[PDB]
DNA sequence: AAGT
RNA sequence: AGGA
DNA sequence: ACTTTTTCCGG
């Protein structure tokens, strides 16, 4: 059934976070990636059997991270990319405020 | 102040800057005719001082860019010579609480 | 930063939010086969066991509430009033 | 060498865990993984000092999932290996290519070519022995090595040297 | 400050006029929205969602592509404090139940 | 169902917008791309080492990624690349491109103005990179001469060198994808009359781009790391994974392949001709007409609705989907795939009022509620009930559907050899039908209300219709006049206590939307309520005695 | 999931020159001078010579062992057979590399008593030396000066012949005769 | 586009009305800091009638052998009549309670006195009469330092701002204005002991309640408050069916910030 | 039906 | 093409 | 001269 934008708003209007979250991610979507803790991108040759992670472009065989995003939004960055932007994903913050 | 009647010549006005630390403004007589702030809708905007606006900015927790903010040709930013950085507090009559104040940096 | 508990101005009253999160928090805890804080007088429901747990002030959970600028204040369940 | 490292491990608790036991658990997690293990970027971590004043902190509940994660702060003695670093270790292994030594937790292996040329490969002894014109390296002679290179393999870091040098070889 | 209670007046007018009855602070915050800018921004495409918010939280709203297009090309980056890019992502937003965190104390556990 | 990753697993933080670098799209790449076919090894059933998987994601479902060898659900896509024979235009940047030719020197890439001039200064110290920008260039772009030396910062007399070339810079003017100038030009002073007219290359604005100074494009929106002037001119286009451009494979021996798919190859078809065209006799008209040709394709593959008309079209007149038009608003990625989704443990029907049901109470028929399902972890409170559930199998009222244990494997009871014979464990999960009491987000769209959604207590009722009570009709807005609506069951013992603590019917009753309760006695009871209230009305014992106990909560007095 | 440091540089974007490692006493990134603990404070290089890292292990163990006995209330060839007794007790015995490390520094110690370890300290961290140098000296027995420049080259020009000779002598008088 | 425009702005921990930069919007929710579903209309009685009727409600005159409460109101009655040391807190009384007539009629300009206020006291006076049995036959136990001094010691905890400072802390007293107000009015000396008839314990129950009321009323740090204004006001639009443009194309006219709009006029 |  |  | 939105759900 549709879980639209317009039930998203009533969602965040009743202050139900995690409900919203379930919503989105395990009632639908939900996916995970391997992404590059340099270039925020999903590179990430994960062999996740023989444990072995890479990121080659970045040489990177170490800073890996995983991460849960809707498959839609795999999508969505990938289209992206595929127009030349890049949508690099970090898991640390540098701004502050 | 330089309060004229119909206009001050493009050639004068480039001379508005040239002199500082002192400031120069233009005033048309024909503006100065009734006071703004006496109106209805205008309430108290009060000037604050470098640490006024400092202990404001502590007690709020802000940087400057989350203030509200008055346009430095606001008729009242004009009124009371606003320069860009100074805060007005603006106390207004509340429905809700009787006084309720807020603050506006000019841009 | 982290504001310290004799500088802290937050409500010493536990929002609405605040007791809806620690509820479903213990519950899916207790519903995760976590050790359970007080006598379950019957209780078999891991919310009505996570209810019962926060009526005694007995939740070793803590409230971190995060201030706009990135500032927070500790908060224990069991400081927290809830009158709501 | 050898080092005395402050490190930190983000460890991730079951809900089923957050009985009195819980700093006990988390303690022993720790040293679970991070003892015996090894890196590139920082070496053989071996053991965990000052286990009564681990840093535990407060750990955060994860949003879908009761299980709390906790970023371990502590101190560990380290053992990370360099180019141009002299090490004096055992031998281990030996063959018509030359030989391994045990230096701490890593295996550095000299070349035949390594090696002085006057110092050859005698196939026919029990064990396999490197001798010189005075000198005989075989498997359990204790040796001086220039670690001329390192390769991070796994859960390993192993090692090329040289006894070619001045100062360097049997001790 | 005059257009704000102007802009507020004329506002409240069309709900009462259809009879009906609106609390205050609604109208209140949307005005104040409109108005802490320094000027009148429009609730229009070109109006708020041409603020300095993050590029995601823009684009879920008219001008996605041309804004996505241009979030690469000057290299913006999404503080992700917005709900939109939460929901985007998802993750739990900071709203209602997700505006603070919860974390375990040992020594409170170790009490009880 | 995805499996485990020794992966330190965190959350996005930040998201940094950028531009790839060819340099980049040569590393990130798993594969170049030289041939158009998709696969069939010359009619061989299987994927060619120059399309889609010479070394990419992977068709067949069964045989697994050469690269991450995880196959399908868990191989997110690889990307490929093509190396392009001449560079061309991004079609988005056409015009961020055109205004950063206008700002700087089209020969020595200085700013056409900088420093000395005053209203420049005062634009350069504008802090918002997109306002900063919009200055510049209403500043620059009349400046039609690169600067040689200019006034000192105090006398005309003494004139400063800024930098050199004095060239003067073309009038820049868009002619549907190219770049079309117009220099001023001198002649006995006068000249123009009659200027010199001609399109400038994309290599030549790269080429300048180049040498657009870091200081200089960071003056403009720019970023040295993330996001160069020169990156807007496509070298080395990125090749998407077939996750993104799917072959729709009907039955064995038949292809389907996407529209992206064919798009991209219509790129390297022309890519290979304009390549071959320049290497072999050149015929010069015939490049600058092949060049424009992969101009077109790599425009019209990222957005096909532009504004100089020739809409790129499958030979079937249908349009060719754009990259864009995918993402485009209301229905499409963003809107339709993200900030709204089509969800699972959802239910709808007609809705129905129940004047015996609660207020807080939906009336769910059984149908439905064996065909929801809530996942109970097997904990020593439930295993009894839990496993009699479990026997009870998938078809009666109070049964379960499904058992999942620690080894993550789903028991399907309603075809397990072992469904009679199941003895389950602390720590499984078991997928139970909704039951009795359970809480339940209820909404009828459109929802333009916080009051459009609220949570409610199951009610396992016959007949296909969802009951509701009368007193909720007004929030919602439904009539049932044939009205219909949804059922969202939640999953865990915390969406759970954010529908039953946040926002439950009896929680919704008072409205902040005008301080006043939204929910009230409507229709029968009304109009009962006066009549019965009037001075008139007079009840004898026998009825008296009916109404006490009808009303539950009676004192019995 | 792996192990972070102090050391909480953002290379954004920009990866690499992750430049050589050798005795131009260039150690890695982490394993630099400057450094910072728990607390915060800014705190120099912890370099251990090989028997200074044997008593810390031993300490270390030792207290460990303390404290799970507590818990669960309610001579070379001899020290060597006393240690692997102790890792038994302590490790989780998986740990083949402490094992080995343990036997190689009881063999390998040049300073066998805590008192002696305190003295090398003394004598060393009064030369200035990284301390890489300083665990080195106290590691490698030398006799000639030229001996200990050649096998750490990093101490070339950063002391006298003579000096570092005259440091040589009381670390051989230092030498636990096993 | 009135969600999509107000989406990201919440309560903040601070009471603070902020958006996703953390820029303010309001400082303080809706002008007041409180849960719109907390508030109901009230009548703050001081606002209107003859300045004469005024007199009659508030003023108590110890010093005067008829404006004096007689010793029918309370037990005291006998030796409080001439206590001039009671007579100055009388008069600050009613001193404050004409400073707010004049405060009130400036706020409200038409005089308008049915105002919506957290804490129904109308309720909690009528409550206390029948929790306690109040006779209204008998004087009361109250004191006039019980009464005077209890109201202005409630005041000091009706707490919706915390901070230790003077920004905060005057922030805060404004924030409570109004309804300090018409709890001063519904509290006063004469109307608690001549009208209410209130006992000791009443009082001192009557006092909690209010507090524990307003505390409970004062808006959730978390509140979605920006959707919930853009549906509090976009649902009410959708019920929509001098002559000036009006309803949903006058509200089509308004967000759009239209210049060219259809009925312009000068109300002169 | 509006507005760059 | 059709429901609210 | 030139672009973009418009309530929610069987073939
Ligand atoms: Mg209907
Ligand atoms: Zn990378
Ligand atoms: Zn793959
Ligand atoms: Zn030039």
């Amino acid at each position: 059934l549709r879980f639209g934008e317009m039930e998203r708003d009533c969602m965040i209007a009743h202050g139900a976070a995690s409900f919203l979250k379930e919503r989105l991610m395990e009632a639908s979507d939900a996916f995970r990636v391997h992404i590059c803790g340099i270039c925020g991108l999903m590179t990430v040759i994960a062999k996740l059997n023989h444990n072995q992670f890479e990121c080659k472009g970045c040489d990177n065989k170490i800073d890996i991270y995983q991460i849960h995003i809707p498959y839609a939004a795999k999508l969505l960055f990938q289209e992206l990319m595929a127009m030349n932007i890049t949508p690099r994903l970090y898991t640390d913050r540098s701004r502050d405020f | 102040i330089f309060v004229y009647q119909n206009n001050i010549t493009p050639s004068a006005m480039k001379l508005v800057p040239s002199i500082p630390p002192a400031t120069i403004e233009t005033f048309n007589e024909a503006a100065l005719v009734v006071n703004i702030t006496h109106h209805e809708l205008v309430p108290k905007h009060i000037r604050l001082s470098s640490d006024e606006k400092r202990e404001l900015l502590k007690r709020y927790r802000l940087k400057e860019s989350q203030l509200p903010r008055i346009q430095r040709a606001d008729p009242v930013a004009l009124y009371l010579g606003l320069k860009r950085g100074e805060v007005v507090k603006i106390i207004r009559k509340s429905e809700t609480s009787g006084r309720y104040a807020s603050y506006r940096i000019c841009m | 930063k982290a504001i310290p508990k004799d500088q802290r101005a937050t409500t010493p009253y536990m929002t609405k939010y605040e007791r809806a999160r620690i509820l479903g928090t213990r519950a899916l805890q207790i519903s995760m086969n976590a050790p359970v804080f007080v006598d379950l007088e019957g209780e078999t429901d891991p919310l009505r066991i996570a209810m019962k747990e926060l009526a005694e002030k007995k939740i070793p959970l803590v409230i971190r509430r995060y201030l706009p600028d990135g500032s927070f204040e500790d908060w224990s369940v069991e400081e927290l009033i809830v009158d709501l | 060498m050898f080092f005395i490292k402050d490190l930190s491990l983000n460890i991730t608790l079951h809900p089923s865990f957050f009985g009195p036991r819980m700093k006990q658990y988390l303690k022993t997690k720790l040293l679970e993984e991070v003892e015996g293990s090894c890196t590139g970027k920082f070496g053989y971590i071996l053991c965990v000092l000052d286990y009564d004043n681990i840093d535990i902190q407060r750990g955060r509940i994860l949003p879908t999932d009761g299980s709390a994660e906790f970023n371990v702060k502590y101190r560990a003695v380290v053992f990370k290996p360099f180019k141009g670093e002299v090490v004096d270790g055992t031998v281990v292994s030996c063959s018509q290519h030359g030989f391994e030594v045990q230096v701490g937790p890593m295996k550095v292996f000299v070349t035949k070519h390594l090696m002085p040329q006057d110092l050859t490969f005698n196939a026919g002894s029990n064990p396999p022995s490197y001798q010189s014109s005075e000198d005989v390296i075989t498997i359990k002679s204790r040796i001086r090595v220039k670690i001329e290179g390192c390769i991070s393999q796994v859960s390993s870091i192993h090692a090329i040297g040289s006894i070619k040098e001045d100062y360097l070889g049997a001790i | 400050e005059a257009g704000r209670a102007a802009l507020y007046k004329e506002v409240y007018n069309v709900i009462a006029s259809d009879g009906s009855y609106v609390n205050y602070r609604h109208m209140a915050l949307l005005v104040d929205v409109m108005t802490t800018q320094g000027g009148l921004t429009s609730v229009t495409r070109h109006g708020f969602n041409r603020s300095n918010t993050g590029a995601l939280m823009r684009c879920s709203f008219e001008e996605t592509v041309e804004i996505l297009f241009e979030a690469g090309a000057s290299a913006e980056l999404d503080d992700c404090r917005g709900v939109s890019e939460n929901v985007i992502l998802g993750q739990m937003a900071p709203i209602g139940t997700g505006a603070f965190d919860v974390m375990i104390d040992e020594e409170s556990l170790v009490k009880y | 169902g995805q499996q485990y990753s020794s992966a330190p697993l965190r959350t996005v933080k930040e998201v940094q917008f950028g531009l790839f670098s060819p340099e980049e799209v040569r590393a990130i790449s798993v594969a170049k791309i030289r041939f158009p076919e998709t696969m069939d090894e010359t009619q061989t059933r299987a994927k060619i080492g120059g399309l889609n998987d010479p070394r990419l994601g992977s068709i067949d479902r069964n045989l697994k990624c050469q690269t991450c060898q995880e196959g399908m659900n868990e191989c997110p896509g690889h990307f490929g690349h093509i190396d392009l024979a001449k560079p061309v235009f991004h079609v988005g940047f056409i015009a961020k491109i055109k205004k950063v030719c206008e700002c700087v020197c089209m020969h020595c890439g200085k700013l056409l103005l900088d420093e000395h001039n005053e209203l420049m200064r005062q634009a350069l110290a504008i802090k918002d990179s997109k306002k900063r920008f919009a200055a510049i260039w209403t500043l620059c772009k009349t400046k039609m001469v690169c600067e040689t030396d200019v006034p000192s910062e105090d006398d005309p007399t003494q004139l400063v060198s800024r930098g050199g070339c004095g060239n003067t810079q073309p009038t820049i003017r868009k002619d549907g994808l190219k770049l079309v100038g117009s220099w001023k030009k001198d002649r006995a002073t006068g000249d123009a009359d009659e200027p010199e007219l001609r399109v400038l290359s994309t290599e030549e604005i790269l080429n300048i781009f180049k040498h657009i100074s870091v200081k200089d494009f960071t003056s403009l929106g720019f970023n040295e790391v993330f996001s160069r002037p020169e990156w807007m001119i496509l070298t080395c286009l990125p090749v998407p994974p077939p996750p993104v451009r799917p072959s729709i494979s009907f039955n064995e021996s038949q292809r389907g392949e996407d529209d992206l798919t064919f798009k991209l190859a219509d790129i390297l078809k022309a890519n290979i001709s304009l390549e071959t065209l320049e290497h072999n006799g050149a015929p010069h008209h015939a490049i600058e007409e092949a060049e424009s040709l992969l101009q077109f394709h790599v425009a019209t593959y990222m957005d096909n609705d532009i504004a100089g008309q020739p809409q790129a079209l499958q030979k079937s007149g249908r349009p060719v989907k754009s990259i864009r038009a995918r993402l485009k608003g209301k229905e499409g990625r963003i809107r339709g795939n993200l900030m709204g989704k089509r969800v699972d443990f959802s239910a709808r029907t007609v809705i129905s009022g129940d004047p015996n049901l609660e207020l807080d109470q939906v009336g769910v028929p059984k149908s439905i509620a064996k065909t929801l399902t809530y996942p109970e972890v097997v904990t020593p409170y439930n295993i009894d009930r839990l496993t009699q559930l479990v026997r009870n199998g998938p078809n009666e009222h109070p049964g379960a559907k499904y058992v999942i244990r620690d080894s993550g494997d789903r028991i399907d009871l309603r075809y397990s050899k072992r469904a009679g014979d199941i003895q389950l464990q602390y720590g499984w999960k078991v997928e139970r039908h909704i039951m009795d009491n359970d809480p339940v987000l209820f909404n009828r769209q459109p929802s333009l209300h916080k009051m459009s959604m609220m949570a409610h207590r199951v009610k396992v009722i016959p007949y296909s219709t969802f009951r509701l009570n009368l007193s909720v009709t007004s929030p919602y807005n439904a009539d049932f006049d044939g009205d219909e609506m949804n059922l969202h069951v939640p999953q865990s013992e915390e969406t759970r206590a954010e529908l039953s603590q946040l926002c439950a019917v009896p929680l919704q009753i008072v409205s902040p939307q005008s301080n006043k309760p939204c929910m009230g006695i409507v229709q029968d009871t009304l109009c009962g309520i006066r009549k019965l209230t009037l001075r008139d009305t007079f009840i004898e014992l026998d009825q008296v005695l009916n109404m006490l106990y009808w009303v539950p909560d009676w004192d019995g007095v | 999931v792996s192990t972070s440091t102090f050391q909480t540089r953002r290379r954004r974007l920009k990866k690499v020159e992750e430049e050589e490692n050798a005795a131009t006493l260039q150690l890695g990134q982490e394993f630099q001078l400057k450094q910072i603990n728990h607390q915060g404070e800014e705190e120099e290089l912890i370099a251990l010579n090989l028997s200074e890292a044997r008593l810390v292990i031993k300490e270390a163990l030792v207290e460990r062992r303390r404290a799970f006995k507590r818990s669960q209330k309610k001579t070379r060839e001899k020290e060597l057979e006393s240690i692997d007794v102790l890792l038994e007790q302590t490790t989780g015995g998986n740990n083949k590399d402490l094992k080995n490390t343990m036997q190689y520094l009881t063999n390998f110690s040049r300073f066998r008593d805590q008192e002696t370890v305190g003295a090398v300290i003394q004598l060393l961290k009064s030369t200035g030396l990284h301390p890489f140098e300083v665990a080195q000296l106290g590691s490698l027995a030398c006799d000639t000066a030229d001996e200990a420049k050649t096998l750490i080259p990093s101490l070339n020009n950063k002391i006298s012949d003579d000096e570092l000779e005259r440091i040589l002598k009381e670390l051989s008088n230092l030498e636990t005769l096993y | 586009r009135l969600v999509k425009a107000l989406e990201d702005i919440m309560v903040h921990y601070d009471n603070t009305t902020r958006n996703s930069l953390g820029n303010v919007i309001q400082f303080i929710y809706g002008e007041d800091g409180m849960d719109a579903a907390h508030i109901e209309k009230q009548s703050l009685d001081t606002i209107g009638g003859s300045d004469a009727a005024f007199e009659k409600r508030y003023r108590v005159d110890l010093l005067n052998t008829d404006h004096t409460l007689d010793p029918s109101l309370l037990e005291s009655g006998s030796e409080i009549l001439g206590d001039l040391k009671l007579q100055v807190l009388l008069d600050e009384e009613y001193k404050q309670l004409v400073k707010d007539r004049k405060f009130l009629r400036e706020v409200f300009v038409d005089g308008e006195a049915n105002w919506p206020l957290p804490v129904n006291i109308r309720r909690i006076i009528q409550n206390a009469q029948q929790t306690f049995h109040i006779d209204h036959t008998k004087p009361s136990d109250l004191t006039i330092k019980d009464i005077v001094l209890g109201v202005k010691d409630l005041q000091e905890n009706l707490l919706v701002l915390r901070g230790k400072n003077e920004i905060i802390q005057n922030a805060q007293r404004d924030a409570v204005t109004l309804f300090c107000c018409l709890l001063r009015s519904r509290l006063a000396t004469r109307r608690v002991l001549q009208e209410y008839r209130l006992t000791k314990q009443a009082f001192d129950w009557v006092l909690s309640n209010i507090e524990a009321q307003f505390l409970r009323s004062v808006v959730h740090p978390g509140e979605m408050v920006g959707v919930l204004a853009a549906q509090s006001i976009g649902e009410p639009a959708t019920q929509m069916t001098k002559k000036v443009t009006s309803g949903v194309p006058r509200l089509k006219e308004i967000l759009n910030v239209a210049k060219n709009m259809k009925t312009p006029s000068l109300t002169v």
